[PDB]
């Protein structure tokens, strides 16, 4: 049998704010490669034939970004199916969608946008198709978490998952979220419907690439009240003798597997990328086939691209990348950051946990801790950068203007915090 | 147990024969001659190959099997000289054909002598000069005259009444041709997924699916089947599957016009591959 | 001496053989020179005489009261006991090795060490011998809660339903000094069980843990298990 | 066995020619898995069996059970279709949406004891409409069933002030309930001169696994019939039909037209197809396009029915305070029906159509519900809707559609 | 055609993604296999523009994974064979054959090429001997096999700590009967005072006579050096890469530093940079001997060998 697969290219939650009203979450480039391609190559290397690519919000330039891609050309194994409409708006309305329409056959993957991963899951569909033909399609969800530790940086606190499962036939029986909540509340028919044993799991980073059956799309057909995967794992615990259907789980050691939603997300999931833990997903070894992203992996995680030019005094210690045409100045201290291509840098700069993007231009005297930088954007001399800052599509700060903790500056007027010009003072 | 392929006791001058290599020497290579009762013969290492040779070692891999031209042959002197060096790969890959079919034919006239219990060499020698050097010499093709012969006589037996052995050897190597070389069976299944949402659906399924019926050749029926509600199987269970996955395809192409002529579509879930 | 040995008599002899002899014989086996045992006086105050009838080394038998639990049966012997606790019942017979639960009462150097053998429900870390935590709706209004702290230092906890109380403790000192210190509590087994796993959630702290045996199994006050002690002691006793 | 025929010009609902389905006889009680039971107990246990398939909506959809009530080799005269939905939430919203739907309520009383199932039932039967009460507790002690026979009668005493005056209190009770109910229940008036619509509820596939090429059986429908009367051979219209979303916008829905080649019951039925009863059609149909539950809502019209398929229906929104009925020993503001949210799912049941729709915009008097699928029952028919509250689907308003967004492909 | 470049381009995400296939030897087969298809599937009037084609695939396919040689040096191998034939013909037409049964020479050079060593094998093993390698490799544990045939010695195969495939040689060797030990990987100066040779493999040899192997070898070879006992270096000739050592810095091949500090760590591994280099750099003065399937050389004649197999104007690709 085939391999079809669910791409949810938009996550419709007010989120990345007011980033998203640019250019899209799965656009955003985590080292110089939009995360729709981290997600086509891990479905690539997963084994998927044909993938369903499903787009509602800037769909246009989704759809003119990855078709100059490499898993649109002829020559790709994996087939995508573009398929974009502007009434769905929710995860559900695209399974409905995929059930109105009768894509998939059996066993098909189900994932966003916007996760990261190399998980090789066929273990994972060799267990979910033998439950499937011995309980005779009665499991239907294979969801796969990794095992973390909760005090990790990547797990933040807004996605934090608790579930309570067995640990001998891998079946799901309780799913919740730390949304606010000091003490968890667990229910009981768990323990009297199994007496032969049961365990609770704090341990589990969720990866969304929940592996499904087409009774997903059948469930989310019945139930409209369905909007998303959490709402569905709820209203599928809580009944139980009606619309049986028990969720099974696949836990991963020594592969990776994660997703973004905020800033935390996307630093902590950015600093893994350059750190090599998404290996064989690396930025120097060009798995989007383009000129303008190959890199040179050098000592303490130090990619260099083509025409550099670093200038006297600039020292490189850890996790840096630097992109196509990024000229950089004299003294500067660059560390755990990545920096797009075709960028200017001042003189006497820091920059640490940073995320340059394409464009931009730093003058000299800046000190820039912990922040974004998207595209185009500038920045004059004697100014400092606190943590958390957001710089989003050519904002220019002025001289003498120190910016807070709290700080998110755009185009928007009331979507971000303050709108700047060539002088910070409105 | 044991005989020669042939009726002759030694290759003749540039025939090209199938040899496993024993042993390694300074002179060259000892082989033995699978073709002709195993007699001792020598690749010699000038004729090894084309580029310079530092070792014999280096391409001569003992325990396997290879084609090699014969340069000198010396029936007094029992000197058989092998090249490597002269066969083409078209060559090498005829040599392998000729002795796979020759091969086969031992095989068979050996599970009919085994088969008719003739313990003796001379007995056995007897049957194949019956059986096989006897139409090896009338078509004047040794292995494939013979191999042609016995594929004729897995169809048509008239060719092993000629053959005057017995009248329970002739049986016994009609029934040991019949089980070896007459194996005439393959499965060319397909997958085909024919609908139409119109008016009448089901009419123009049900008539697509009578003329993909209607289009089945003589000895090999295009059965269709319900694998799916949008999805048809379409198995053809005959023999020739080069012919018939040319049939299935012609059926497919038959099916989808007459899906396309009633306004329905008419998509390939599998190509005629062999089950 | 590191240990003392305590019986505990609530409602009793009533099998194939005395149900005082097999608790007291384990404890002879393995050491325990000396054994103080708590007669009953609820059902009849008359079994002292009964415990005093074996032909063991030494026996330390006390008069009690009628109305009283484990926790004052505790609370009663205080100014005579000098070292840790190691608690017992009569109706317990046992074919697990004794030296597990006070081999995870040295190593780890912990305040309460018990055991197990397959209503109340346990979460035990995944080491296995570390326990978290164990409820009953007998006491129960909500369902079931589990505290954050212990989800965060502790991320995966194997809960157990099955599991029984064979009564074999392992109290220290400062244990006996709190249950003494506080008298609100009448039966120990469900006043140093829980308020100790409620403690433990604090570093330095405490360490509580238990031992799952799955070689045999307890017996209970009621008739239920009445009919097994025969089957028990007929296969199990003859190695001993 | 029957003697029906393709001959009629102008049929009765109470005729004996037919013998397939006469008249509906709904049921909403206590029973928590005990109304099925009773049904199988009047009519038959493995009587209706037809074409199974995978339970996709089991507390969606309405199962009818047909009885044919005999009188005195005995003789048939009218059958009753026990319609037995789990959930009595769904069955209220089926009926409170139009007219001629659950014409005779049966109340499935406990001789057990006066809870508050019993009193949500004789809302939801208060808020439908004919009552049947029945006491279904049987085998007790005389004594006390006659003191639960007085407590069910006080409380039926405050059911008099609505509908409360029938009298019941094991096969002989179910024959002389039969009896009472074919004494009592007098024959609706059903309307045959209309157009047939046949809405269709539970949709299966006729055609096995590896059948035969010719030997195919595509889009064995089943539903129930609103109103008029189904032949065989007649061109059904799908009016739903095929929704497709392919031209990257606003989903076109093109109806798709189909012969009716036969009208299969529960037995075997004739050409001539009567409402009131859960009629199976077999039509021209692909499998592909009549899959299992696949072509559920779909109103299967004859001549071409007027109603468009709506994409959005601006509706007066009325929603009731609390819930009727439901009321706790707790009560901790559970039964409070909240307003009317913005990107609220709601579950709209106009006449047997139960559609999702989110509340895209309200102000005060009318909610625009955008539908998930496309509905088409009429431009001012009264709309139910419902809610969740607790793991079931329960009803939370009424109202009368203002204003729809039509939309009819070819 | 176009299915000649369906078989490219799996190739190349083949080698992009993982180890397929897993040894070398079926790697080697399919390069020359993949090359032979390549020269069979176009049309050319000059050797020069099979040349060009040639090193622009060439450059593609180690553009694909920099860290493995063995495609490039095949591709190399290739353009040398190409370039003997063109100046042997120049001093027209049946080259094409003339490069196809090269490259079937060239298989069978290769598929013979571990049980040659094995059959040299007999000229380094004596009684009662205890012999140290490294990692997991099927020419070493082959020579070992049946080098106990008619010896009876001792094995310590040392684990590596990225990925301990030392376990799977210790249970194929133990199984073959050669009494053999299993350790870690930092005992190896703690039990170098009872090693008397050094018999392990490697990945690529380089122009110099310098080698990368299995991480942590170079510690072995200087706990050797320290010890003077010799080094046996079982490696067949086509991982043997004219590749300078300090070049571009792309030697080590990094992965994924789950395997050395797990995921499960905790907050600490913020702050904290993981490194697991999967190869190491041996110089060639820390190595005694080579063994190939044409016998044994020195480190000081693996420019002979490189000047036979390679040419000059082809190190670039």
């Amino acid at each position: 049998p085939p391999l079809q697969a669910v791409l949810v290219a938009d996550s419709f939650d007010r989120r990345f704010f007011p980033i998203s009203k640019d250019q899209p979450r799965v656009l955003l480039p985590l080292a110089n490669v939009a995360l729709i391609d981290y997600t086509l190559e891990f479905l690539t290397a997963t084994g998927v034939q044909e993938t369903f690519v499903f787009c509602c919000w800037k769909a246009a330039q989704i759809k003119e970004h990855l078709l100059k891609s490499k898993w649109c050309r002829p020559t790709s194994l994996n087939v995508v199916r573009i398929i974009t409409s502007e009434l769905y708006r929710s995860l559900g309305d695209v399974l409905r969608d995929v059930d109105a329409k009768a894509l998939v056959r059996s066993d098909f993957l189900l994932v966003y946008g916007d996760v990261i991963s190399n998980i090789n899951i066929t273990r994972a569909l060799e267990e979910h198709r033998l439950r499937r033909k011995l309980e005779k399609n009665v499991s239907v969800m294979t969801m796969i978490f990794k095992e973390s530790s909760p005090s990790h940086p990547t797990r933040c606190h807004e996605d934090n998952v608790v579930v309570a499962v067995d640990s001998t036939t891998n079946r799901v029986l309780h799913f919740q979220k730390t949304q606010g909540l000091r003490r968890f509340a667990f229910p009981l028919s768990l323990f009297q419907g199994s007496s032969d044993g049961v365990e609770v799991r704090y341990d589990l980073l969720d990866c969304h690439i929940s592996i499904c059956s087409p009774q997903v799309a059948q469930l989310f057909t019945d139930n409209f009240d369905y909007q998303t995967r959490d709402d569905f794992v709820r209203g599928l615990l809580v009944n139980e003798e009606i619309l049986g259907n028990q969720i099974h789980m696949h836990v991963t050691a020594k592969e990776y597997g994660a997703r973004v939603s905020n800033l935390h997300m996307y630093s902590a999931v950015c600093a893994d990328v350059i750190r090599r833990w998404v290996y064989p997903l690396t930025p120097e070894a060009n798995f989007t086939d383009s000129t303008t992203q190959s890199c040179t992996h050098s000592r303490h995680n130090i990619y260099r691209g083509p025409e550099v030019s670093l200038g006297h005094g600039s020292i490189l210690e850890e996790n840096v990348l630097l992109g196509s045409g990024t000229v950089i100045g004299s003294n500067c201290f660059i560390t755990n950051s990545v920096i797009g291509p075709g960028c200017h840098i001042g003189d006497n700069v820091v920059l640490d946990q940073t995320y340059l993007w394409q464009g931009v231009r730093v003058a000299a005297g800046a000190q820039i801790h912990q922040s974004l930088l998207c595209d185009n954007a500038e920045v004059k001399e004697r100014v400092t950068l606190k943590p958390r800052s957001v710089l989003t599509s050519q904002v220019v700060v002025g001289p003498n203007i120190t910016l807070p903790e709290g700080s998110v500056i755009s185009l928007h007027p009331p979507d971000a915090e303050e709108d700047e010009d060539d002088g910070e003072f409105s | 147990l044991s005989c020669r392929f042939y009726q002759h006791k030694f290759p003749e001058v540039e025939d090209v024969v199938m040899v496993n290599v024993r042993s390694i020497a300074e002179m060259g290579a000892y082989v033995s001659l699978l073709e002709y009762n195993n007699i001792e013969g020598m690749i010699l290492l000038s004729e090894l190959s084309r580029r310079r040779i530092r070792s014999i070692n280096k391409l001569i891999r003992i325990g396997r099997n290879e084609c090699v031209v014969v340069i000198r042959v010396d029936k007094e002197k029992g000197y058989i000289d092998l090249s490597k060096r002269r066969v083409s790969p078209e060559e090498a890959i005829k040599c392998e054909d000729k002795f796979t079919k020759s091969k086969t034919v031992y095989s068979i006239l050996r599970h009919v002598a085994e088969v008719l219990e003739y313990t003796k060499d001379e007995q056995l020698e007897s049957l194949f000069q019956r059986t096989a050097w006897v139409f090896d010499d009338k078509y004047k093709r040794p292995g494939y005259g013979a191999y042609d012969a016995f594929k004729h006589a897995v169809s048509d037996p008239s060719i092993l009444d000629s053959l005057d052995l017995n009248e329970d050897e002739r049986e016994v190597l009609i029934n040991n041709i019949n089980r070896r070389l007459t194996p005439q069976a393959v499965k060319i299944r397909a997958d085909i997924e024919v609908a139409c949402y119109g008016y009448e659906g089901i009419d123009a399924v049900k008539e697509a699916l009578r003329a993909g019926l209607n289009c089945s050749t003589e000895n090999m029926p295009i059965k269709i089947n319900l694998i799916a509600p949008p999805r048809y199987v379409m198995t053809t269970t005959t023999l020739e599957r080069t012919e018939g996955l040319s049939v299935l395809s012609q059926a497919m192409a038959v099916i989808k016009e007459k899906i396309e002529e009633k306004r329905g579509v008419f998509n390939v879930q599998m190509e005629p591959k062999v089950v | 001496m590191e240990f003392q040995a305590v019986v505990m008599a609530v409602g009793l002899p009533v099998g194939n053989k005395p149900l005082i002899w097999y608790p007291l014989n384990l404890l002879e086996r393995v050491g325990f020179e000396e054994v103080i045992v708590v007669t009953t006086r609820d059902v009849q105050k008359a079994l002292c005489a009964e415990f005093k009838m074996k032909m063991k080394p030494d026996i330390v038998c006390i008069p009690d009261d009628a109305d009283m639990g484990t926790a004052d049966s505790l609370r009663y012997i205080y100014p005579k006991l000098k070292t840790d606790v190691l608690v017992l019942s009569c109706d317990l017979i046992t074919d697990v090795a004794l030296h597990e639960v006070v081999d995870l009462f040295r190593a780890y150097d912990a305040s309460l060490a018990m055991l197990m053998r397959k209503r109340d429900f346990i979460g035990v870390d995944s080491t296995g011998k570390r326990l978290l935590f164990m409820a009953n709706e007998a006491d129960l209004d909500e369902e079931l809660v589990i505290k954050g702290s212990i989800l965060q230092k502790h991320p995966r906890i194997r809960f157990h339903t099955g599991l029984v109380d064979a009564h074999l403790y392992c109290l220290k000192k400062y244990i006996v000094d709190f249950l003494m210190e506080n008298g609100s509590i009448t039966s120990i087994r469900s006043e140093l069980i829980p308020y100790l796993v409620r403690k433990q959630f604090s570093l330095k702290s405490l360490d509580i843990y238990s031992f799952i045996k799955e070689a045999n199994t307890l017996n209970l006050a009621p008739y239920d298990a009445c009919w097994n002690a025969c089957r028990g002691d007929r296969w199990e006793d003859l190695s001993r | 066995l029957t003697t029906l025929d393709v001959t009629k010009l102008t049929p009765l609902s109470h005729e004996v020619i037919s013998r397939q389905a006469t008249i509906n006889i709904g049921t909403i009680g206590h029973v928590a898995h005990g109304k099925s039971t009773v049904v199988k107990a009047i009519s038959g246990v493995h009587t209706v069996r037809f074409k199974n398939e995978l339970e996709r909506n089991i507390t969606i959809k309405l199962g009818y059970a047909n009885a044919k009530i005999y009188k005195l080799n005995f003789k048939l005269v009218r059958h009753v279709s026990f319609v037995d939905c789990p959930g009595h939430d769904i069955l209220m919203a089926t009926m409170l949406n139009g007219a001629a739907v659950m014409d005779a309520a049966l109340l499935l009383i406990a001789g057990n004891e006066s809870c508050p199932q019993p009193q949500t039932s004789e809302h939801l039967a208060a808020i439908e409409i004919h009552i049947l009460i029945l006491q279904n507790k049987i085998d007790l002690v005389k004594e006390s069933q006659a003191k639960e026979q007085y407590e069910q009668i006080l409380a039926f005493v405050q059911g008099t002030v609505a509908e409360g005056a029938p009298i019941i209190p094991l096969k002989y009770n179910i024959e002389v309930v039969c009896e009472y109910i074919v004494k009592k229940i007098p024959v609706p008036p059903r309307d045959f001169t209309s157009e047939p619509r046949l809405i269709v509820i539970r949709s299966f596939d006729v055609n096995k696994p590896g059948c035969e090429v010719d030997d195919l059986k595509g889009g064995v429908a089943g539903g129930s019939i609103l109103k008029g009367v189904l032949k065989v051979g007649q061109e059904i219209e799908v009016r739903p039909g095929i929704v497709s979303k392919d031209s990257e916008g606003k989903l076109m829905c093109k109806p798709i037209f189909s012969k009716i080649v036969s009208l299969f019951a529960e037995h075997n039925d004739l050409q001539y197809a009567a409402p009131g009863g859960l009629i199976g059609v077999g039509t021209k149909i692909d499998p592909t396009l009549c899959r299992a539950d696949r072509m559920v809502g779909q109103v299967l019209g004859a001549v071409g029915a007027l109603p468009e398929i709506f994409t959005e229906l601006e509706i007066s929104y009325f929603l009731l305070r609390r819930l009727l009925g439901v009321r706790t020993e707790g009560d901790k503001k559970a039964a409070k029906v909240q307003k009317l949210s913005k990107n609220e799912v709601l579950m709209v049941n106009i006449g047997s159509l139960s559609t999702g729709g989110r509340v895209s915009a309200v102000k005060a008097d009318l909610g625009k519900i955008v539908l998930t699928n496309p509905v088409c029952t009429e431009v001012g028919e009264k709309i139910a809707l419902s809610r969740r509250v607790e793991k079931h689907w329960r009803l939370i308003g009424w109202g009368q559609i203002r204003r729809g967004v039509t939309i009819k492909p070819t | 055609g176009s299915e000649l470049s369906e078989r490219i381009e799996s190739f190349v995400e083949t080698l992009k993604r993982g180890g397929g296939p897993r040894s070398s030897e079926e790697m080697a087969r399919e390069t020359l296999g993949l090359l032979r298809q390549i020269i069979t599937d176009h049309r050319w009037s000059n050797a020069g523009e099979l040349m060009e084609l040639i090193r622009r695939e060439g450059r593609r396919m180690t553009a694909a994974q920099p860290s493995e040689t063995t495609v490039g040096n095949m591709v190399r191998r290739v353009l040398k064979i190409i370039r003997e034939e063109y100046g042997r013909l120049h001093g027209y037409a049946q080259l094409q054959s003339n490069i196809i049964e090269a490259i079937n020479e060239l298989l069978v050079e290769l598929e013979g090429t571990m049980e040659n060593i094995a059959a040299q094998a007999l000229e380094h093993i004596h009684s009662n001997e205890v012999i140290m390698t490294i990692g997991f490799s099927r020419t070493v544990e082959a020579f070992l096999k049946e080098a106990a045939r008619k010896r009876k010695f001792h094995v310590i195969v040392a684990e590596c700590a990225p990925f301990c495939q030392g376990h799977e040689m210790a249970v194929n060797l133990s199984k073959a009967g050669i009494e053999t030990t299993v350790m870690t990987d930092a005992a190896i100066f703690a039990v170098m005072s009872r090693v008397n040779k050094v018999i392990i493999g490697t990945k690529t040899i380089l122009a110099n006579g310098a080698l990368r192997a299995v991480t942590g070898t170079h510690t072995l070879a200087l706990a050797a050096k320290h010890h003077s006992t010799p080094l046996i270096v079982c490696a067949p000739m086509f991982k043997l890469s004219p590749q300078f050592p300090n070049e571009e810095d792309s030697f080590h091949k990094f992965v994924a530093p789950e395997e050395v500090l797990p995921f499960t760590e905790g907050d600490i591994l913020e702050k904290v940079s993981v490194h697991c280099p999967v190869f190491d750099y041996v110089p060639p003065e820390l190595i005694t001997l080579f063994i190939s399937n044409i016998g044994g050389n020195a480190p000081s004649y693996i420019y002979r060998l490189m000047s036979e197999l390679y040419h000059p104007d082809d190190h670039v690709l």
